[PDB]
């Protein structure tokens, strides 16, 4: 009846995205009084005129910013009955499993946030394993769209495949009827390569989401809308409240079938060169982050238009779209079929804000608290234990507080193979 | 960022970390000094016998007497390759300013608390004296710390027994109104603003007035590289003097006196800073004090770490369960003796009705008479007389009393002897010697011996203040432990006697005996013998 | 519970703290237990001015 | 292990569940053979039968 | 300690005198022990 002491090891998880994403811990008192949010400035872009006399043409200065906040603690509250053999045993294997589960949850939230707030969308009409070097073409498309927009890839880039498409890429490499070094490695091991098509890190992630198709159809922009970059705006009291730059709310005819995470593209708008403002040949892709009302959505890249007439030059310096929405633009939906997502990003686009839970404080007497270290990820939470003689059951809790933020959604991406029909 | 916030964060961390050990030590002190019947103000308490029958106190007294019979003091000895008398001046200064009653009393207090609770401590402080200064119109004295377990909070991240790796330490002072007035007077503080801090005591006894005013002294050690100035001594050689110790006072007085700077190096040393803190504000910020070490010397009994938690124990902690059981059992037995009916006969009232005055207790009768008949029952029923059973102590109470006393006697055996406790005291005295050496180098006028006489090179500033000039070749002696002495003459007498007791009767025996007569104290007869001994040694060359 | 010294008036009270893990919350209670008695009210007095009808 | 989110988690604790698997043995694997005393004057077949049994 | 250990086994002869003078030579310094050590040093030097 009683069991031996050898654990049948059954699962083994890996957390590559959470390991790779940077971690940020802002000061605790400042966050407490600041409501667990903190603003960071965005790199300044300057306008430029041409001419000799510039009377009354002096511009001003503008410096936009973004905000990073935190959500709710992820706990493993559990109970310990006094008179139980099953509870006396395994109450340490439970702690180990809690650590692994908490790290897994962190990685899952990172992957979901990246997939549902990635603006750059690469799509394909067929599966990866159909034509030759199609997986390389996918990774290269990601790299080329990041290069054309002149994004900041200074601190690294990364491409995450799902296991099925990783196997498709490996199959494409081995079926070559040749064996050099890349085919030999992709045949012996399953690994395609570590650097592919320009990215300096190409991994396979086991828990990328599935981006279910969007049933939205026949939606049009309702009224001309112009979005203007600001750093702050005045509220009802005259107080200047900061304005976030990575969101913009837009009114459409009817937002039916839309949800958080669908990828859209208005018909007519195009990407710019960001730094040089040279019009690209690639349609601007946006991602909806919230469906508010029945006629509003929130899209993460704010479409500052270059041809806008109401924009001051210091605002037009931040343009990222060639033209503005014009009351009839048909909005196309890019995810027209279910498919597990591949996710690419610049390595400094996702961060993990972290805060302590000061339960070691003297106010929390009676309960015993330790620092708890979740593995793989560099996160620390608390491990607390208490017990009420009323029910004669010790209560054990493990808490750890974090918030995943996408500071640059214009750098995060989503690869969508086989988006036909 | 606030200095107060950083100080209080450190203090809160250390106070929370050292909670269990402090509580047990306070309980052991109360158990072995006030009363073994704890829990004052237990709401559910009626009046019952609570006697204190003690067996741990004779053991504690025996151990304290044993430790007192074998004193231990510091003994500075010359290093390897140093001059053979490199420690005479420092030893003389230590014996001079550690011969007072205060140093002895501080060590005794620390030792007694080490025996009972598990930790004691004492302090070293520097004061200004004009009548009998040790050197440089200053003295170094040792002061007691009562209840060090709750009154000295050490830096948590210290893994050493003597706490030489502790970066900070806070000492809590509790004072009455007049004590606070004197404290504020002596530290030039505002006596009108009453201070407050964590209370390190507990209303555990019916003491009708308790203390109310608390301050803290926060010591911190900062180890950094600071600038030193290399000079050339006008007599000979090149000394090294710290820039901070003559930063403004004599930087040009050295040049006037004839010191030429040769170079300038950066040498790494430690400085000790003190702050007077209440729970609301910092009263003194970073008053720099003499020395490289925190001036508090801790003494431990049984010491260790269990799981990142420091634990110490004395001789009383283990005996408490047995002693409490024995007190409770003896109280129960005393209640048995007091409130229990005595052995008396059982009578029916009709059996003795009319003869009620024969059993009251008088001895006027040769027998006892009982009634024989009843009118309605013919004759009184016959049954053997019964007597109330005598009070008896249960076998359970007797067995438990014997077994609890036996357990206390078996567990209240420190050591086999106090060898380990004397060794921990010796460790504390070695740390004390280190601290004293550092403070001496900081403030006292240390002569340098030349082989070409002691040459004290010093100078005075324009404000008539004298700034000592101690070279960096200062750590010429290390610390050992030896018998306690009051003066260098007494130490020399002890050394000569020790040599005499081992030298066989030859020519060195004569030499040592004449030397003893030379070093002897003075009267008239001993004066005659000492004059004779000096003459004999001189005439023998 | 620990001691907590009320300054100004020469009194001491109890500073007691408790923690709840099901909410990650805490309670603090500062309690002073005293009582004022007038043992000699024939010695206590009271002065009242402007006591006209 | 499971998980839950939030600050207030009153009456939301969980128990512990540890599972087991069973490992056992089965029928022994044998090799019998019977020989008369006269058939062991050579012993070569006996030794080879032992080897082949192994 | 080494000189004392040797002294404890050498009988009372010329090596015993040499070891006693050596032990005096290796002593700490006060005033009287200074005199004794100087005497031992001079005796050892003179004895070649």
């Amino acid at each position: 009846t009683l069991a031996v002491d050898e654990i049948i090891e059954t699962i083994s998880a890996i957390t590559p995205m959470a390991q790779k994403a940077k971690k940020y811990t802002p000061p605790a008192a400042s966050m407490q009084r600041s409501s667990n949010t903190i603003w960071m400035p965005v790199e300044q872009e300057s306008p430029t005129q041409e001419g000799w006399d510039l009377t009354d043409k002096a511009t001003g200065l503008l410096e936009l910013n973004v905000a990073v906040n935190m959500g709710e603690p992820d706990n493993d509250f559990f109970q310990l009955r006094a008179d139980d053999l099953r509870d006396e045993t395994a109450y340490r294997r439970r702690i180990q499993s809690a650590a692994r589960k908490l790290a897994n949850n962190v990685e899952l939230k990172v992957a979901n946030m990246a997939a549902e707030m990635g603006s750059l969308v690469i799509t394909s009409p067929d599966a990866i394993g159909t034509n030759t070097a199609d997986a390389w073409n996918f990774v290269a498309d990601a790299e080329e769209i990041m290069f054309s927009r002149e994004l900041n890839r200074d601190m690294g880039t990364s491409y995450f495949f799902n296991p099925q498409d990783y196997k498709k890429a490996g199959y494409d490499l081995t079926k070559r009827d040749i064996f050099g070094r890349i085919p030999e490695e992709a045949y012996r091991d399953g690994t395609i390569q570590r650097q592919v098509a320009g990215f300096d890190d190409v991994l396979r992630s086991p828990k990328l989401p599935v981006l279910t198709k969007s049933t939205a159809t026949g939606i049009t922009v309702s009224g001309a809308q112009s979005f203007k970059p600001v750093a702050w705006q005045l509220d009802n009291d005259g107080n200047k409240v900061n304005v976030d730059n990575r969101f913009a709310t837009v009114t459409l005819s009817a937002t039916t079938g839309m949800k958080r995470g669908d990828k859209i593209s208005f018909a007519g708008v195009k990407f710019l060169g960001q730094m040089a403002k040279n019009v690209l040949a690639q349609d601007a892709t946006f991602s909806v982050v919230r469906v508010v009302d029945g006629t509003h959505v929130e899209i993460t890249p704010k479409p500052v238009a270059l041809d806008d007439v109401s924009l001051s030059p210091e605002q037009r310096a931040y343009a990222n779209v060639n033209t503005s929405l014009a009351d009839a633009m048909a909005v196309n939906i890019l995810n027209v079929k279910d498919a597990r997502t591949n996710v690419f990003w610049a390595d400094d686009a996702i961060r993990i804000v972290s805060q302590p839970i000061p339960a070691n404080h003297e106010l929390f007497a009676g309960m015993k608290t330790t620092s708890f270290s979740i593995p793989d990820v560099g996160l620390n939470g608390i491990f607390a234990t208490q017990g009420d003689i009323s029910t004669l059951s010790g209560l054990c809790r493990i808490a750890l507080w974090y918030g995943v933020n996408a500071t640059r959604p214009e750098a995060i991406g989503v690869g969508l193979p086989g988006q036909t029909a | 960022e606030n200095r107060l916030e950083s100080i209080l964060s450190r203090f809160d961390a250390d106070w929370t970390a050292s909670d269990e050990a402090r509580r047990e030590a306070k309980n052991d002190l109360f158990f072995s000094r006030v009363s073994q019947w704890d829990d004052w103000l237990s709401q559910y308490t009626t009046l019952q016998y609570r006697g204190q029958f003690d067996v741990v106190r004779p053991v504690v007294r025996k151990l304290v007497s044993e430790m007192r019979q074998n004193p231990i003091d510091v003994l500075y000895r010359p290093k390897d390759g140093a001059r053979p008398d490199a420690a005479d001046v420092l030893m003389g200064m230590y014996r001079t300013d550690m011969r007072h009653n205060t140093a002895k009393i501080a060590v005794n207090i620390a030792v007694r608390e080490q025996i009972e609770a598990g930790v004691g401590a004492w302090r070293l402080v520097t004061d200004y004296e004009d009548q009998s200064p040790t050197s440089n119109n200053q003295v170094i004295r040792r002061e007691p710390i009562h209840s060090a377990c709750s009154h000295v909070i050490w830096d948590s991240n210290s893994k050493l027994m003597d706490k030489s790796d502790a970066r900070h330490c806070t000492v809590i002072h509790s004072m009455s109104q007049n004590g606070w007035e004197d404290f504020a007077e002596k530290y030039d503080l505002d006596a009108d603003d009453i201070p407050s801090f964590q209370n390190p005591n507990d209303w555990v006894f019916p003491w009708l007035t308790q203390d109310t005013i608390q301050i803290a002294e926060f010591y911190e050690v900062v180890e950094k590289k600071e600038t030193a100035f290399i000079y050339q001594d006008p007599v000979t050689g090149e000394p090294v003097s710290y820039f901070k110790r003559d930063i403004k006072d004599v930087i040009d007085d050295l040049a006037d006196s004839g010191f030429i700077k040769i170079a300038e190096r950066q040498i790494k040393r430690r400085r000790v800073y003190k702050s007077i803190i209440t729970c609301t504000a910092v009263l003194k910020d970073k008053q720099l004090i003499a020395g490289e070490h925190i001036p508090i010397v801790p003494v431990f009994g049984e010491w260790g770490f269990v799981e990142d938690k420091e634990v110490y124990e004395g001789v009383v902690r283990l005996t408490k369960d047995g002693q409490r059981l024995r007190n409770m059992i003896m109280s129960f037995n005393a209640d048995i003796v007091a409130r229990t009916p005595k052995k008396k006969p059982f009578f029916w009232p009709e059996q003795i009705a009319g003869f009620e005055h024969m059993y009251d207790g008088n001895d006027d009768y040769p027998y006892y008479l009982l009634n024989r008949t009843d009118e309605n029952s013919g004759d009184l029923p016959t049954q053997p007389l019964a007597y109330y059973e005598n009070p008896e102590v249960p076998q359970a109470n007797a067995y438990m009393l014997e077994a609890a006393t036996s357990a206390v006697k078996e567990v209240a055996t420190l050591g086999v002897e106090t060898y380990v406790f004397q060794d921990n005291l010796a460790t504390a005295m070695r740390r004390d010697g280190e601290i004293y050496q550092s403070i001496v180098n900081d403030i006292y006028d240390v002569p340098r011996n030349v082989t070409i006489l002691m040459a004290e090179v010093v100078d005075l500033a324009t404000g008539e203040k004298q700034v000592l000039n101690d070279i960096r070749g200062r750590y010429e002696c290390y610390t050992d432990v030896g018998p306690s002495f009051q003066s260098m003459k007494q130490q020399n007498r002890a050394e000569i006697l020790e040599l005499l007791g081992k030298t066989p009767q030859g020519t060195p025996e004569y030499q040592l005996l004449l030397l003893q007569y030379f070093t002897l104290l003075d009267g008239k007869g001993v004066e005659m013998m000492r004059d004779y001994a000096n003459k004999q040694l001189i005439q023998m060359g």
